[PDB]
């Protein structure tokens, strides 16, 4: 029982930031490579290896 | 383009070499090793780090013993890897009813075998594998019987306090608590201390195995 | 006393996340167009095995794959043309899992045996040869991912995760506080930090390093199978036996979307992403593997292709391929 | 190609035995049968028979039974017919003709006389080979011949002055006599414009005796 | 000697009931053979010492039916292909015939062999489907059909072709009949009904379901095929009898016993038909793995 | 058996008009399987029969559109559209589907001409046949249609029958025509007691009945 209330100690003195902002970062991350992502776009058998 | 035959030819030779072993490997018989009370892996040893598997040859048979009572971990989580054994082999301990669990005494322990046989007979996943039953201590339960009676285990049981009429007795309860009656079969034995007769029992069985899954894949049913 | 103190401090870490739940993903990615319906059919088709196949892994040059059988085979494959490179035979034909090094030099394996085997392929006479075994663990080990060519971390089913060193084989640090089993583990893109999924339908988020747990996140009702990092390394995404996935963030410390249908009832054994993080795909029990949508949760393909359980799913480096592998002893390449 | 040859022409004897041959050709000879056939001069045309040339199943008239057997060789492809106490009655022409068709299971004789050989002529008498004795005829637009009578057997062919005329001529087919021997007659006709000056003779040609009789004829 | 017996055969018999009879077997033949081909091709596992086996006996019920509409066309009205066809529609009827029932008795000594000898016995079954089938089913079947080659051309009479077996002489019709029967019942008869009886007396006594479920389906498999193949077998044997002359019984009799003879051959033709439902749609094994390849 | 019966017995035919042919049969020539097989046959003179058609209607190969056949049942026949000079000859019916097969009587298709006047001619004896012991007398008819000629020997005005002989010549290529020939044979002691020899000639064509007549001495 003492490692628990010393293990929840260390993990809620921890910063937060709002949900907003990880959505926001995840979307962009997903906006920026999507041009790269032969799964997304089909590449043309010219350079398709398989 | 010299390297591009000679990898061709060297995937096909390891994949000739493949289908030998697989051959090897489907000539042969696999057996699994389950145990409630005293973790069921007394007897069959000595007759002959997590799993520990033993190898013997009988009558130009190839066995294997998987024993996995020291995977004290939980079960549903690694016991579909055991599908397509050929056998299962279940030890009971015959003078175990009227002792009772070490951690609690509220609970017999050969209540926790019937409990322990009713999950694995039932078990989705061996809903073919035929289970070999072995009724261990056969010569302490006798021995036992006539000082307690055996009516602490069995509230129902009505009968003399003879050796024979409660082997049976027993025996036909851990073949009741089977439910699929129409694709495996429960073969019972009383263990005796000359093992080559002990080891016969498993050859038989393993043979009406053998068969019945002949039958089955020839086409005949 | 401690007890009562516990029940506190979780009381106030609910709280917090709460407050932090201004507006949930699906608000704000409401707007961007659906990805159009993904359709990919087989390339390949690799065969060789004789029994289950239980995991598989890509090598870092997109060309070459190893898996993990029943058989006792542990057989690295060519994705471009389908020879097979090598056949190791295993010392113990239980295994539940394997890694392929990012050297090339390396592979692993595991399972009901306990112990992890480090086989060396680049060897002086062009024969495979165990270079080491690591022993020390009390439960079936479950998943195992090099850090290096030195380092290799694993996790089992004693409820303990433990970083290795090859050279030395004595275990460097251990990793404690899980409940259950922990059936799967994931490196971060960076090689600093990693997940766990356990048994307690809980993850935690552990160091390398400093050797502590650091986050811990809930929210499954059933066991937890499988899990993997979002590319970029701030998110991982979960997939349970409840027939549910889930998707964490690691600085908003709290679920975001949830991928779930009605027709679904069967659980996940297997979750991989793509190279942009936008294809969530999952592996299910019943025959079939289906694509998601990390963004939207609308499903955008299904793969049906197996006559089996899908066990191991992999996305290779570049984004060129995902190879599925079932226990119909078949391996699959999609493309 | 397919046709079927037979043998000559032929004189017998009351009561002798005869036999003739049908020697085919052409045609796959063991898928088919040979059906003898005879026609009597100034009668309907007969049949007295059937053979198989394939596992020699034969069949014989009501009439002609017990009087005929036929055999057939399949090695030479040829198919004969033995015919035994002759009358006089039996002077007729022998026909051999394909008919019905065989085979391992189809077996029928509904398939129609085909290739129908030449035939050879049969006749029978109590005679031997006698001379003709040929005389001119006397008359008294006029006409001339020359008269053949008792003579044996046919045929005697009658030339006039050995074929130097072929205009306005003439030649009457021979008839039987009671006695038992062949008689005719030829007659060709002339203008009496110049009748005194020309002079025709007649050249017979008894081919069994090698007789030929020359005859100057005037009135 | 002797007269002559000249067939005589019913305008109804042989122009509307045959026909039909073999418009219906050539469906269902090529219908559920084509089903097993199909299955056994697309399936992707693997290739069961049974599922060598199949394949072969499909191959030949296949040749078999192709033969049909041209025997349905000439008892119609007569034969129009030529001399060519004459030959070879021979050629691959006698090699489907012999063939699709040298491979049940080696059906049969693979179920013995899997059954009676069921511990040691994985090596000599392998060694037969992958060497032996072709010395001992297709190698004899093919070097049977050497009459077919030699005597067998079409011949013109009047307006109508037929199509049949010319020999010279009767004897040769007779050798080539006891050559079919020996081939044709005797030599996979024996093995059938010898294997098959051993293996019921030691399915029997036992009181399990399965072994009870799969002695029925022996039983069914030993009957079936005598009682189709038994009476077309007793009309050659009395027909080659009377081509002897040991038998004397007038020509009405002959008529009569080859009136027998074509109407017992075409349902002798159904085995190509009994032989699926009989071997393949009777496997719960199959029935799975035809669910699996429906998808 | 089955028997057949064909009819006109004879059948005179001008060139370019139809003739007909017609035989039926005692039963119903119809087979178990249907069909009916009976075909008819030519036979040119100094020749073997040739089919012509078989079946009823078909037409075996290689004979002249000319010829065609109908009808079904136990009463048909033949009928020729054109008819030319090469259709002269014996005409027969056959059936094939009872056993055995029989042939009808036989029509024979003569050729029509323009009646003309008969040319009578008388041949007295000579006298080598008397001296030999034989006396024949022949009165020749000459180039005349149709065969209806009757000719009877009047001998001192009597009637003599039962020894007289009669040949017909065939039909003439180029005029179709006949000539009859009657023979009057009688020994030397009948011939001597009778002085005077005439034959007594009717015909169609004749208006009155030519008689020619001769006496001993003056020819
Ligand atoms: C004209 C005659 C000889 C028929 C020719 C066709 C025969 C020879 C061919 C047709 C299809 C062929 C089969 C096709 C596939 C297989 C599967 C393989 O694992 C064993 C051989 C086997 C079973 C073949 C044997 C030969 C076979 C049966």
């Amino acid at each position: 029982a003492r490692k628990l209330v010393e293990q929840l100690k260390m993990e809620a003195n921890i910063d937060r930031i709002k949900v907003s902002k990880a959505a926001a970062d995840l979307m962009a991350y997903c906006e920026a490579h999507a041009k790269e992502d032969p799964l997304l776009t089909p590449v043309p058998a010219s350079e398709n290896p398989f | 383009s010299a390297e591009d035959k000679a990898a061709v030819e060297r995937s096909k030779m390891i994949d000739r070499n493949l289908r030998e072993d697989g051959e090897k490997a489907a000539r042969e018989v696999k057996l699994l090793l389950l145990g409630a009370g005293e973790s069921g892996k007394c007897t069959i040893v000595k007759q002959m780090t997590g799993i520990v598997e033993t190898h013997f040859t009988f009558k130009d048979l190839h066995f294997k013993m998987f024993d996995v009572t020291a995977q004290r971990s939980e079960r549903k989580k690694w016991i579909h890897c055991f599908e397509g054994v050929t056998a299962i082999i279940f030890c009971v301990a015959l003078s175990d009813y009227d002792l009772v669990l070490a951690e609690d005494e509220e609970m017999n322990r050969m209540h926790a075998s019937m409990k322990l046989f009713d999950s694995i007979c039932n078990n989705k996943w061996f809903t073919d594998t035929s289970i070999i039953l072995f009724l261990n201590k056969k010569d302490l339960f006798e021995e036992k019987i006539k000082k307690s009676p055996l009516t602490i285990c069995y509230p129902e049981y009505a009968g003399s306090n003879t050796y024979e009429e409660a082997a049976a007795y027993i025996q036909c309860q851990f073949e009741d608590l089977n439910k699929r009656k129409d694709t495996k079969e429960i073969y019972t034995h009383f263990t005796c201390s000359t093992d080559t007769k002990n080891v016969q029992f498993v050859f038989d069985a393993v043979t009406d195995v053998i068969i019945k899954n002949n039958l089955k894949d020839c086409g005949l049913f | 006393q401690l007890r009562q103190e516990a029940e506190q401090l979780k009381n106030q870490i609910r709280d917090a996340r709460k407050a932090c739940a201004d507006a949930t993903l699906s608000q704000i990615t409401n707007n961007i167009d659906p990805v159009g319906r993904i359709q990919m059919r087989t390339r390949r088709t690799l065969r060789g095995h004789l029994a289950k196949i239980y995991a598989m892994h890509w090598g870092t040059d997109s060309r070459l794959l190893v898996s993990a059988s029943q058989d006792g085979k542990l057989i690295i494959w060519d994705s471009y043309t389908t020879n097979k490179v090598h056949a190791i035979p295993l010392r113990s034909s239980w295994v539940m899992t394997c890694a392929y090094a990012p050297s090339g030099n390396y592979v692993a394996c595991g399972g009901l045996d306990n112990i992890c085997s480090i086989y060396n392929l680049k060897t002086r006479e062009g024969n495979v040869r165990v270079s080491r075994e690591l022993a020390g663990h009390t439960g079936y080990l479950s998943c195992c991912r090099f850090l290096d060519d030195n380092q290799i971390v694993t996790s089992s089913g004693d409820t303990t995760c433990a970083l290795w060193d090859i050279e030395t084989g004595q275990q460097t640090t251990t990793f404690t506080g899980h409940t259950g089993d922990v059936m799967s583990l994931s490196l971060a893109p960076d090689t600093r930090l990693f997940v766990s999924g356990a048994c307690d339908a809980s993850a935690k988020l552990w160091d390398v390093r400093e050797g502590m747990c650091r986050q811990t996140f809930t929210g499954h009702e059933s066991d937890i199978n499988a899990i993997c990092f979002f590319p970029n390394g701030n998110a991982f995404a979960t997939g349970s036996d409840d027939a549910t996935c889930r998707l964490f963030d690691l600085r908003a410390d709290q679920e975001l979307m949830t991928y779930s249908h009605d027709n679904i009832i069967c659980g996940i054994t297997s979750v991989s992403f793509s190279k942009s993080g936008r294809l969530l795909l999952a592996g299910y029990d019943d025959f079939n593997c289906n694509v998601w949508d990390a963004l939207k949760a609308d499903r955008a393909g299904v793969l049906a292709g197996h006559d089996n359980r899908v066990s191991c799913l992999g996305v290779t480096d570049d984004g060129m391929a995902v190879a599925t592998g079932s226990w119909d002893s078949f391996l699959k390449i999609w493309n | 190609q397919v046709q079927l040859v037979q043998s000559g022409a032929e004189v017998k004897k009351p009561g002798a035995s005869v036999k003739v041959s049908c020697k085919a050709s052409g045609y796959t000879f063991t898928s088919y049968g040979i059906s003898w056939v005879r026609q009597a001069p100034g009668q309907g045309i007969e049949w007295m028979g059937w053979i198989s040339t394939y596992n020699g199943n034969r069949n014989y008239a009501q009439k002609v039974q017990g009087r005929v057997t036929m055999t057939t060789d399949r090695s030479t492809s040829t198919a004969y017919m033995d015919l035994r106490s002759l009358r006089s009655d039996d002077t007729a022409v022998y026909y051999c003709a394909r008919h019905g068709i065989t085979g391992a299971r189809n077996y029928y004789y509904h398939y129609g006389m085909d290739v129908w050989g030449q035939g050879t002529t049969v006749t029978v008498s109590s005679a031997s080979t006698k001379g003709p004795s040929v005389f001119p005829l006397a008359p008294c637009t006029a006409a001339l011949g020359c008269l053949v009578k008792d003579y044996f057997p046919e045929p005697v062919t009658v030339s006039w002055n050995s074929g130097a005329l072929t205009s306005g001529v003439h030649t009457f087919p021979a008839v039987l006599q009671s006695s038992g021997l062949y008689s005719l007659s030829s007659v060709v006709t002339v203008p009496s414009s110049s009748l005194g000056t020309k002079t025709y003779t007649c050249n017979v040609d008894h081919k069994p005796s090698n007789t030929k009789v020359d005859k100057r004829v005037e009135s | 000697m002797k007269e002559p017996c000249f067939r005589e055969e019913n305008a109804n018999f042989n122009k509307i009931f045959l026909p039909t009879i073999y418009s219906i077997i050539f469906l269902t033949g090529i219908v559920g053979n084509g089903l097993v081909i199909l299955v056994m091709g697309y399936q992707k596992k693997l290739r069961s010492m049974t599922d060598k086996y199949r394949l072969h006996l499909s191959v030949a019920d296949l040749l078999f039916v192709i033969t049909l509409p041209f025997w349905a066309v000439d008892a119609v009205a007569n034969w129009y292909f030529g001399n060519f066809l004459c030959k070879a529609v021979h050629v691959i009827y006698t090699v489907s015939l012999y063939s699709s029932v040298l491979i049940l008795a080696f059906i049969s000594l693979d179920r013995y062999l899997a059954i009676v000898h069921a511990t040691n016995s994985q090596r000599p079954r392998k060694l037969l489907a992958e060497k032996v089938v072709y010395v001992g089913v297709w190698i004899p079947a093919l070097l049977l059909t050497i009459p077919d080659f030699i005597f067998a051309n079409v011949s013109e009479a009047d307006d109508r072709y037929i199509c049949d077996r010319f020999y010279p002489n009767d004897l040769w019709v007779v050798v080539f009949q006891f050559q079919h029967i020996m081939v044709g019942l005797i030599l996979p008869g024996i093995v059938i009904l010898s294997c098959y009886c051993i293996i019921i007396s030691k399915l029997s006594h036992s009181k399990g379901h399965q072994k009870r479920k799969a002695l029925k389906t022996t039983v069914i498999l030993i009957l079936a095929f005598f009682a189709c193949w038994l009476p077309y077998y007793i009309g050659i044997s009395i027909d080659s009898f009377i081509l002897l002359e040991i038998i004397k019984q007038g020509c009405e009799f002959e008529n009569t016993v080859h009136k027998w003879i074509s109407i017992t051959e075409a349902l002798a033709f159904f085995h190509c038909c009994l032989n699926p439902i009989l071997y393949a749609f009777l496997g719960a094994k199959f029935k799975t793995s035809a669910q699996h390849a429906l998808t | 058996d089955v028997v057949m019966t064909q009819s006109p017995l004879s059948l005179p035919v001008t060139l370019g008009q139809p003739a007909s042919i017609s035989c039926r049969s005692s039963q119903s020539l119809v087979y178990t399987d249907g069909n009916t097989y009976l075909n008819w046959f030519q036979q040119r003179p100094g020749q073997s029969p040739r089919r012509l058609i078989y079946k009823v209607s078909n037409r075996d190969s290689g004979v002249p559109d000319r010829f065609s056949g109908s009808g079904s049942g136990t009463d048909f026949t033949l009928k020729i559209s054109r008819v030319e000079a090469e259709d002269v000859g014996f005409y027969y019916c056959m059936q094939n589907t009872h056993w055995p097969l029989t042939f009808g009587g036989g029509t024979k298709v003569e050729i029509k001409r323009t009646v003309a006047a008969p040319s009578v001619f008388i041949f007295p004896p000579s006298d080598e046949q008397l001296k030999s012991g034989t006396a024949s007398v022949v009165c020749l008819l000459n180039n005349f249609y149709p065969r209806e000629a009757k000719v009877q020997w009047k001998v001192d005005n009597a009637l003599q029958s039962g020894n007289s002989q009669e040949s017909v010549t065939e039909q003439d290529s180029k005029d179709s025509t006949y000539s009859l020939s009657s023979t009057l044979t009688l020994s030397k002691a009948d011939y001597e007691k009778h002085k005077v020899y005439a034959c007594e000639v009717t015909h169609q064509g004749l208006s009155s009945p030519v008689t020619k007549s001769f006496n001993r001495g003056e020819c």
